[PDB]
RNA sequence: AUAUAUAUAUAUAAAAUUAUUUUAAUAUAUAUAUAU
RNA sequence: AUAUAUAUAUAUUAAUAUAUAUAUAU
RNA sequence: UUUAAAAAUUUUAAAAUAAUU
């Protein structure tokens, strides 16, 4: 299963209705001033502004998709097992996930891909940033080594 | 400590000063609406009892009266505790601890209130050097009329 | 522990008990062992206090504040008495310097009222703790 | 009272000769321990006067 | 009994006792306008002789 | 109240629910301060109409 | 009419007009037992209400749709229901239920489920699953009540047959409307005849052991049921509590709407808070006089003494400040159509501006009128909607604020910006502490905290069982042994020899499930931890343990409530002083990895390293593991037992936990579920919350605060609060006191503002603060206002019992239990004393003859403690309910009326010429025995429980199940040999003086025994009781107990009234007042509890701590027999020894035992004489120390003299004092030491004797 | 106390007249009690003032 | 592949605080006294 | 005739669900 | 010369009733 396919499953789909989160801020315009506003001209963002960011992120994350996890993982659970995916543990945990939780880890530097890759919905720099939030959404734990 | 700024100011009008003509007159006015009446002053008093308790650093505990007693040694066949006469005597009736607080208050004002010892307190009808719970209450009366 | 395995001692608090089991009658032969005892501190504070011996220069053991008369003695009182027994043959064994003056002293708070000494000012004065105490700046003139 | 006077002065004086152990033994087998246990030990010993 | 049994709670230290058990009854101001109350009874009392 | 937005616009600065360099509400008492409102006009008067 | 006709002489008797006498009785207990449900609804039929119990009904309570509708199938082939309006949604509907059930083979009219729809759903359809899920669950709807509704109406209509009453203090008798001004039983008649209609059959259901028959007529609901049980519980309070009929009727009204919604269950849940909305919380905008208490805290506030200082009058400036409650309460009344309910209580409130008798009357009365219900819901709709609640963190720990991993954990860094550092430093400073004692480290300390979790109560030993079968591990079976299977016992006897790194592989099991249901409140739930996981739980729950007793010490757990809590709220409620009230809202599914438990388990990973650098815990080895804390550094490191456990914890928790749900209500749901949340059955639940509790709001108050508020005031205020003075918390709920100064009360806004930064504290870290300021206390479900305590009279259900499951209710005579459970409730509620008394009169009846009939005399309910009205000629209404119960409650009754109790008996016929020292001439062994006084007096102390026996377990599976359940006790060496030393010791000296001294080997035997009885019982049992309750009455007997017969030698002399102890103006309970004559005297006279007296004599030789199995009764019997005898101290130090002791600590223990001579424990021993249930609320102490008095009135007697020697009786006559002194109604009075038949020399030798021969 | 003197102590039962006795000597005392003979709840015009 | 009757076995429901009440023959026999 | 206590003696150990096998019918 | 203070311990392990988290 892939990781994006609870996700891609909404009438607004979950990235397309996070996209829309820049009018909570007290003033962006713009997906690209919201950008520009979170991380200064390199990543690691500042992490008030990112705290700001998180903390309208989150009921996004806590009211949509922990409930429409919670009955897609059900279905898929029902016809036959299945390798699935996910950005961190949080949607497993508070989505009820039944199976192994193995948390993993890659050897490389993942942010660069973020920049590598093209063609993905809003710039590189919003994947990036929204990587970013589903890593501060991520409640502390050895990820412990793909391999 | 109270702090008042210190710079040109804009002219107020604060009208709060007068002379002590115009305050013992009034002094005299309100003493004269008090006479013999003993349910209008009465109150007062009460509410000076209450500030002086909350004001107070100080504690009433029996306790230091039962821990001090309980050392002194008496026979137990015998007819008479002194130790455990004055405890017995040393509880206030309808457990009523203001009256401290009340004599206490009352020292501001002696021209219009005289705080007596109630006749209640004395040893009901003469009392006799022959009786000990009515020798503590000669020791009562005693410890309490200075004040 | 090691002085567990190796000494031959063992304490046995009976003795007391055979003691003061031959007095014929606030009752003096039932205040220390019966009764003014923790229940739950058997012995290991005695061989640690011994193995404070070895290191004053980092560690100074000294008796516990809990261990004192609340404040205040009274001498009238018994328990009072027995605490100041205890405590009187207890300090001579810990590694702070100022355990003579704390013995003094517990004694100089029991008698308050009875007997009277000067001090060498009004925060220090005699109805202080004896535990209070404990800097060499501290003792009386007196 | 005096019976407890007389009993207080009687606890004290057969107090005064329990008869314990521990003080001889302080005196003459617990330093030659602290001894024999100082050089098998992993923090040597740090004493001031 | 009061006189008998009083006691000190076992952290005091005065000044600061009461500088904040002194301080909430002086931020009222009540006592400044019972002024102009007496001003108004002795302006009355004259005004009526 | 152009204190207390300085205030505020501190703290959005800075990103915090509270800003930690306050303009107002600080120890000194200073409540003699002005400043130029459109209360009042160039004679002086007041400016109702 | 009919009532009458058939037990006029019991309407007399109860009533207070004819002596009570054994034959109507029992004549009432058949009239009772040999009478129809028909019979009940006819007498209701023949009485002639007013038009004041008059209402309009609504009609669409009968017609109701079909359950189909209100179900779906989930996609995982499980049926739950069909939320309309909310997630809430998930209760019983209100359906019909005729069209599903198959008439009954004998009642043609009742019937249950058709066998067809249930055998169609155990195939597997759709729509039967559904059919018989909903009739399941609406039959334990209508099963939540401990007998059948129309016993409890006859008993009403018993008691209130003999009409008002007199009281003989305020000479008059009271006007409390009759049955014809009761509208709940007007309903009650009502609905039950539209339901019955044509019909003959009149009750609407027959209640049954197995399950409930309804009534097939189409104009029934689902809803009816817990209707019915409403509106019996309503009459009942009107009548015996003198509730206005003006709020019954709203009451009746909201009982109704909520019988004609969607569900009743939910309406009652969302409309659960409109009575205390409108009346308590919105008492007093306007003062104009009243008393309220002057209570002062001394000064080491967390000791919790208090005393009392008198009255101080209410003033306009201590009116009610707390913001509004208006828009709100105006808002829920209109969403639900309350409106004109809302609006009556809003209006009727304003009225009161007087703290009095009669407002809080006022309150008390519209807080009666609450339903009382048990809410009932499908297991899989609780574990669905509870479980699937998670934290809300908005502002988490920064990834950059943790080290490498040690194992399965992170470090804080100590660099962090975050908050979780005051956390952390509070909970490592209390491990190391912790581990610092040397009591932690025997193997006493160890075996105990072992033991403490071995219960006879399920864990879950199956998944356990075969999650060890996955490793290829076997286990003992033990076939074909009596004991129950399910039980933490049978796991840990299967766990004895197995090494930690096999069985810590069931760490990682699955838990079972439990369910519980309340009153206002959703289902709880459950979980049993098995024996591995309760065991590797250790540190947590003894860090947790120290934090709230040393550390942070703000905390009223392991503290006596009636003494110390009660007035805690009368202080913290009193005028100058405000109260808030904090609570947080799903506590347990608040904890979680992410901000507390990997703190927590980082915090107490390191501080116990210290002092534990090699050492094993409780049977845990250890174990190493690699580090990578330190950057650029990566080494095995060595670490300890408890951090071995903490790393195998840790990994535990932060999978989260997965419950095996399998309900009986709906057929083929047995599905497995993972959830998050903290667990509410593990050892360490209670503890670590209210530590986690007191720690953030430490921190809160010592940080947070002062770094995000800017105005003076709101810092002043939390600059002068601190936790140990202004804060007391138990688990979830906490109480923050906030001390008036001397301007007045603090100000509103302030304290406004200050909870509002408390409410953005709690969203930070997932906690979500449900703060109430409003004028009120509240802690542990108990009310205060201006420091008078309301009782909270829905939550005491007289009908209600509670039934999570399906099986069978205890037989008779279990129920008796549960009807002096429901007479107590009302006495501690102060309901109006004569009506209470009689009603329960009439309702120990009904609940005494059962089929060879065995019948109960009255006697025995006067021996469990029901005071007499008119016994042996009397006054009427002489004796009060504060009588103890059993010899102490039987003398002070007697004492009181001897004389013309010996007189009445030699008035008819009863004389003898034998000089009895209490009776004088009278024979009382003749007439007693005739008068069955005897036999209910000897009855009442049989036991009223099946004796489980032992089925005879075969010799060699039984050996070697105590075998290993021992082995699993004594696991290290250090236990055996003291074990092994001890028994040696006392062979060489203490062999002879006794023959099976107890040790830690007996305690494997009373595991076994404790594993049995958690059986059922069988019929050789029951029938066992029922022929020793046949016999104990068919004897003759000659006498009392002993006790009571040496009791009997001691007079007593009412001489005068002490003086008040409290002001009569001053409400100090709601329903306390001089309309409630005997409990405001006695209140009054004797004055409220606020010492600490516990312990009157409960001494004891045995001092120490040991394993839960063993006994404090047999080790005290040995050592009494061996101090007594006077044997070698050798004796005394080898039982000590091989009772599991240290051999110092058992020596100073020996000596305890040498000083405190043995004429103590031995009296203690003999005599049971203990302060009853009712005198806690009352100042008993200063009556014990004062108010009896051994030196009678005129002197000394030279009877009543004592010896000196003999101290201890002073005890037993100051006990014989005290109780016949409360018995007697009025006012308390000194009472004088009388005269002692015989002597006081001889009373003390008879004692002695007994102390003697032991 | 007249009447309860005449009634030979010794054969004392529980009766209203009894209950009566004791609560009249009880009600006494707080009646005669000075703090609750001069004291209120209500405060009146000249005391307001 | 199934239905019914029978017999056997198995699984399931917790932790804590508070207060009250109960937990040294199992039985018989001989000699002693007493009560009914 | 019964019971209580005294000394001794003796024996003595204390509801829903599922699985399996038998039988009868299809 | 006679009398007398007597110990206020615990956290008491389990089973039933009631209150609570
Ligand atoms: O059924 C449970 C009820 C609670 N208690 C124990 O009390 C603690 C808190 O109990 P709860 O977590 O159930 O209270 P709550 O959140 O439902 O409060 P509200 O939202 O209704 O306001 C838990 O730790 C649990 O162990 C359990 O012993 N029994
Ligand atoms: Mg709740
Ligand atoms: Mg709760």
């Amino acid at each position: 299963v892939d990781s994006d396919e609870v996700g891609e499953q909404m009438e607004p789909t979950f990235e397309h209705a996070v996209m829309e989160i820049y009018k909570g801020i007290a003033g962006v315009d713009s997906l690209d001033d919201l950008t520009k506003w979170v991380l200064n001209s390199d990543l690691v963002p500042h992490d008030d502004r990112l705290g700001q960011l998180f903390q309208a992120f989150l009921p996004l994350a806590k009211d949509l998709l922990a409930p429409m996890a919670r009955q897609f993982y059900d279905n898929s659970m029902s016809e036959g097992r299945l390798l699935t995916f996910a950005h961190a543990d949080s949607e497993l945990l508070n989505a009820n996930y039944f199976g192994h939780l193995l948390r993993l880890k890659i050897p490389y530097i993942t942010e660069v891909n973020l920049m590598i890759r093209k063609n993905r919905e809003g710039g590189e720099l919003f994947q990036l940033v929204l990587s970013y939030l589903y890593k501060m959404y991520a409640t502390s734990a050895q990820p412990k080594w793909f391999g | 400590t109270v702090t008042s700024p210190y710079a040109p100011s804009v002219n107020r009008l604060m009208p709060y000063r007068i002379s002590n003509a115009e305050r013992q007159i009034s002094q005299i006015i309100r003493v004269m609406n008090i006479g013999n009446n003993a349910t209008v002053i009465q109150p007062v008093l009460q509410d000076i009892s209450v500030l002086l308790q909350r004001i107070s650093p100080l504690q009433i505990d029996p306790t230091i009266i039962s821990n001090t007693m309980s050392t002194v040694s008496e026979s137990t066949t015998q007819t008479l505790s002194p130790a455990s006469s004055i405890l017995g005597k040393l509880r206030p009736s309808n457990s009523d601890f203001s009256s401290f607080r009340v004599a206490l208050a009352g020292w501001l004002y002696n021209g219009v209130v005289t705080t007596v010892i109630d006749d209640s307190s004395y040893p009901k009808d003469g009392g006799s050097v022959t009786s000990l719970e009515n020798l503590w209450d000669f020791f009562i009366l005693a410890l309490a009329l200075p004040l | 522990v090691l002085l567990q395995r190796i000494s031959p001692l063992q304490i046995d608090p009976t003795i007391i008990s055979n003691t003061m089991s031959t007095v014929s009658e606030l009752s003096p032969a039932s205040s220390i062992l019966g009764k003014l005892r923790p229940s739950n501190s058997d012995f290991s504070s005695f061989r640690v206090a011994l193995a404070g011996w070895l290191y004053n220069g980092v560690v100074t053991t000294v008796i516990d504040d809990s261990s004192y008369p609340k404040d205040g003695g009274s001498v009238t009182s018994l328990e009072n008495l027995w605490d100041f027994f205890i405590l009187a043959l207890a300090l001579p064994l810990t590694t702070d310097p100022c355990a003579p003056v704390k013995a003094f002293m517990t004694l100089a708070n029991m008698m308050v009222g009875f007997e009277t000494i000067p001090m060498d000012n009004q925060i220090y004065t005699q109805s202080r703790r004896a535990s209070a105490f404990s800097t060499p700046h501290t003792w009386p003139r007196c | 009272t005096q019976s407890l006077v007389s009993s207080m002065r009687g606890t004290l004086g057969k107090l005064k000769l329990i008869k314990s152990m521990t003080p001889m033994y302080l005196q003459q087998l617990a330093p030659v321990e602290l001894a024999v246990i100082a050089p098998m030990l992993p923090f040597p010993p740090f004493q001031v006067p | 009994v009061a006189l008998l049994s009083g006691k000190y709670p076992p952290d005091l230290v005065t000044n600061v006792w009461y500088a904040d058990a002194i301080y909430p009854m002086y931020a009222d101001t009540e006592v400044f306008s019972n002024l102009q109350r007496d001003v108004i009874t002795c302006e009355a009392v004259q005004t009526l002789v | 109240d152009e204190a207390d937005d300085a205030t505020k616009k501190q703290a959005k600065d800075t990103e915090k629910a509270k800003a930690q360099v306050t303009y107002s509400d600080t120890g000194i008492n200073n409540a003699n301060e002005l400043s130029r409102s459109g209360n009042v006009d160039n004679e002086g008067g007041s400016n109702q109409k | 009419s009919m009532i009458l006709t058939q037990f006029g002489p019991f309407i007399e008797s109860i009533s207070g007009i004819t002596d009570q006498s054994n034959d109507v009785f029992e004549n009432a207990a058949k009239a009772f037992s040999m009478f129809t449900r028909s019979d009940v609804y006819k007498a209701l039929d023949e009485i002639p209400f007013s038009e004041d119990a008059m209402l309009p009904i609504p009609p669409t309570i009968y017609t109701k749709p079909s359950h189909d509708s209100y179900y779906y199938i989930d996609a995982l082939n499980r049926v739950r229901r069909k939320t309309y309006q909310g997630p809430d949604d998930v209760y019983v509907p209100n359906c019909s239920i005729v069209e599903l059930l198959e008439p009954h083979e004998t009642l043609t009219s009742y019937g249950r489920l058709s066998e067809a729809i249930e055998n169609r759903a155990k195939d597997g359809d759709s729509q039967a699953r559904i059919a018989t899920t909903y009739g399941r669950i609406a039959e334990s709807q209508a099963r939540q009540i401990k007998a059948p509704l129309e016993k409890f109406v006859l008993a009403l209509l018993v008691a209130e047959a003999g009409g008002s009453l007199y009281d003989p203090v305020l000479q008059k008798y009271d006007e409390i409307p009759g049955l014809s001004h009761n509208c709940p039983l007007w309903c009650f008649r009502e609905i039950c005849r539209h339901i019955s209609g044509p019909l003959p059959d009149r009750a609407p259901y027959l209640y049954l052991s197995a399950g409930v028959f309804w009534l097939m007529s189409p104009r029934m609901t689902s809803a009816i049921p817990p209707l019915l049980s409403d509106l019996v519980n309503l009459a009942i309070l009107q009548q015996t509590a003198g509730l206005d009929p003006s709020l019954v009727r709203l009451g009746v009204q909201i009982c109704l709407h909520a019988a004609a919604s969607s569900s009743y269950a939910w309406f009652i849940l969302k409309t659960k808070s409109i009575f205390p909305q409108n009346t308590l919380h919105s008492m007093y905008e306007s003062l104009e006089g009243g008393y309220c208490p002057n209570l002062e805290w001394l000064e080491p506030r967390s000791d919790y003494k208090f005393m009392y200082m008198g009255a101080m009058p209410l003033s306009t400036k201590y009116a009610r400040s707390a913001p509004s409650n208006d828009k709100k309460a105006r808002e829920l009344g209109e969403k639900y159509g309350l409106s004109s309910v809302v609006s009556e209580l809003r209006r009727r409130t304003k009225t009161y501006s007087k703290h009095d008798f009669t407002s809080v009357r006022y309150i008390r009365d519209a807080m009666a009128c609450t339903s009382g219900i048990f809410l009932v819901r499908t297991p899989t709709e609780t574990v669905l909607q509870e479980y699937t609640q998670s934290p809300e963190i908005k502002v988490p720990i920064p990834q950059k604020d943790w080290t490498g991993p040690i194992g399965e954990i992170r470090i804080l860094k100590d660099t962090t910006s975050s908050i979780a550092r005051y956390l952390y430093r509070t909970w490592y400073l209390a491990a190391a502490r912790m581990a610092a004692q040397p009591r932690t480290w025997d193997p006493l300390f160890q075996a105990i905290m072992r033991s403490q979790y071995v219960t006879a109560r399920g864990g879950s030993g199956a998944t356990l069982r075969e999650s060890l079968y996955a490793i290829n591990v076997s286990l003992p079976d033990f076939k074909g042994l009596p004991v129950k299977a399910a039980t933490k016992i049978f796991q840990a006897a299967q766990l004895a020899n197995l090494p930690f790194s096999h069985t810590s592989v069931a760490i990682l099991a699955d838990t079972s499930m439990g369910l519980r249901n309340q009153v206002q409140r959703r289902p709880r739930s459950i979980m049993p931890l098995n024996v591995p996981q309760q065991q590797v739980s250790a540190p947590h729950t003894l860090t947790a343990d120290y934090i709230n007793y040393h550390m942070n010490l703000s905390t009223t757990s392991g503290s006596a409530v009636i003494e110390k809590v009660i007035p805690l709220g009368v202080y913290a409620s009193s005028p100058p002083n405000q109260s808030i009230n904090i609570d947080i809202s799903a506590c347990d599914a608040s904890i979680t990895w992410d901000f507390f438990l990997s703190v927590i388990m980082a915090a107490i990973h390191e501080g116990v390293a210290s002092s534990s650098i090699g050492k094993p815990f409780m049977g845990v080895p250890a174990s190493i593991v690699n580090d990578e804390s330190v950057v650029g550094v990566r080494a095995a490191r060595p670490i300890s037992g408890m951090q071995n456990m903490i790393q195998h914890l840790s990994k535990l928790y932060k999978r989260g936990f997965s419950y095996r749900v399998n309900d009986s209500f709906s057929p083929g749901n047995d599905f497995t579920h993972m959830t998050t949340t903290f667990p509410s059955g593990s050892t360490a639940t209670s503890t670590e919350h209210t530590a986690n509790n007191s720690t953030m709001m430490e921190t809160f108050l010592t940080v947070w605060g002062p770094e995000h508020t800017d105005d003076p005031d709101v810092l002043r205020l939390m600059k002068s609060l601190t936790i140990q003075r202004n804060y007391v918390c138990q688990g979830d709920d906490g109480l923050m006191i906030i001390d008036g100064n001397t301007a007045g009360k603090v100000n509103s806004e302030t304290i406004q503002k200050m909870l509002e930064l408390i409410s953005k504290y709690g969203e930070e870290f997932g906690w979500k603060y449900d703060i109430a300021y409003d004028g009120t206390a509240e802690y542990l479900k108990l009310y205060f206002i201006f420091g008078c305590r309301i009782p909270n009279l829905s939550r005491h259900p007289i009908v209600g019992k509670e039934r999570a499951n399906s099986s069978a209710e205890e037989p008779w005579p279990a129920i008796l239990d549960q009807i002096m459970g429901i007479f107590f409730n009302g006495v501690h509620d102060g309901l109006q004393w004569q009506r209470w008394i009689r009603y329960s009169w009439a309702l120990c009846c009904a609940f005494s003859r059962q089929r060879g009939y065995l019948q109960y005399p009255m006697w025995s309910f006067v021996y469990w403690g029901l005071p007499l009205v008119k016994v042996f000629g009397s006054d009427p209404w002489i004796f009060s309910w504060y009588m103890p119960t059993g010899d102490l409650g039987m003398y002070s009754w007697i004492s009181l009326i001897r004389p013309l109790m010996t007189r009445w008996m030699v008035a008819n016929g009863y004389v003898t010429d034998k000089c009895s020292p209490v009776f004088g001439n009278a024979d009382y062994r003749k007439c007693f025995n005739e008068l069955k006084l005897y036999q209910g007096y000897y009855m009442a102390q049989l036991p009223r429980n099946p004796k489980k026996s032992g089925r005879a377990a075969p010799r060699e599976v039984r050996e070697q199940f105590t075998q290993a359940l021992s082995d699993y006790l004594m696991q290290n060496p250090e236990l055996k040999s003291r074990v092994l030393r001890g028994r040696s010791e006392w062979e060489k000296y203490g062999a002879g003086i006794i023959h099976n001294p107890p040790s830690l080997f007996d305690v494997p035997h009373k595991w076994y025994q404790g594993a049995q009885e958690a059986a059922t019982a069988t019929r050789e049992e029951l029938a066992e009781m029922d022929e020793t309750l046949m016999r104990a009455r068919k004897h003759s007997y000659s006498s009392f107990s002993k006790l009571l017969e040496a009791y009997l030698l001691v007079k007593w002399r009412m001489c005068e009234a002490r003086e008040p102890s409290v002001d009569l103006r001053l409400p100090l309970c709601a329903g306390i007042d001089p309309l409630n004559s005997d409990p405001f005297l006695k209140m009054v006279s004797v004055g409220p509890m606020l010492q600490s007296t516990r312990k009157y004599f409960a001494q004891t030789l045995f001092m120490a701590k040991t394993v839960s199995g063993l006994d404090v009764n047999a080790i005290d019997s040995a050592l009494l027999r061996l101090r007594t005898l006077g044997a070698d101290k050798k004796a005394l130090t080898a039982q000590l020894l091989m009772v599991g002791l240290q051999e110092s600590e058992a020596d100073a223990l020996a000596g305890k035992i040498m000083l405190q001579d043995v004429n103590t424990v031995q009296l203690a021993r003999v005599v049971n004489l203990a302060v009853p249930d009712t005198w806690m609320s009352l100042d008993f102490d200063t009556m014990f120390k004062h108010h009896v008095k051994l030196l009678p009135k005129d002197g000394r007697h030279l009877n009543t003299d004592i010896p000196p020697r003999m101290g201890w009786l002073r005890a037993i006559l100051r006990f014989l004092g005290a109780g016949m002194a409360m018995t007697a109604t009025g006012v308390a009075v000194d009472i004088y030491l009388e005269d002692i038949h015989g002597g006081g020399r001889s009373l003390g030798q008879r004692f002695m004797t007994w102390m003697r021969q032991e | 106390a007249h009447v309860a003197s005449h009634g030979l102590h010794g054969n004392m039962t529980l009766t209203s007249s009894e209950i009566q006795r004791h609560i009249t000597e009880f009600i006494s005392s707080w009646q005669n009690h000075p703090i609750v003979q001069v004291s209120a709840d209500v405060e009146n015009r000249k005391t307001a003032q």
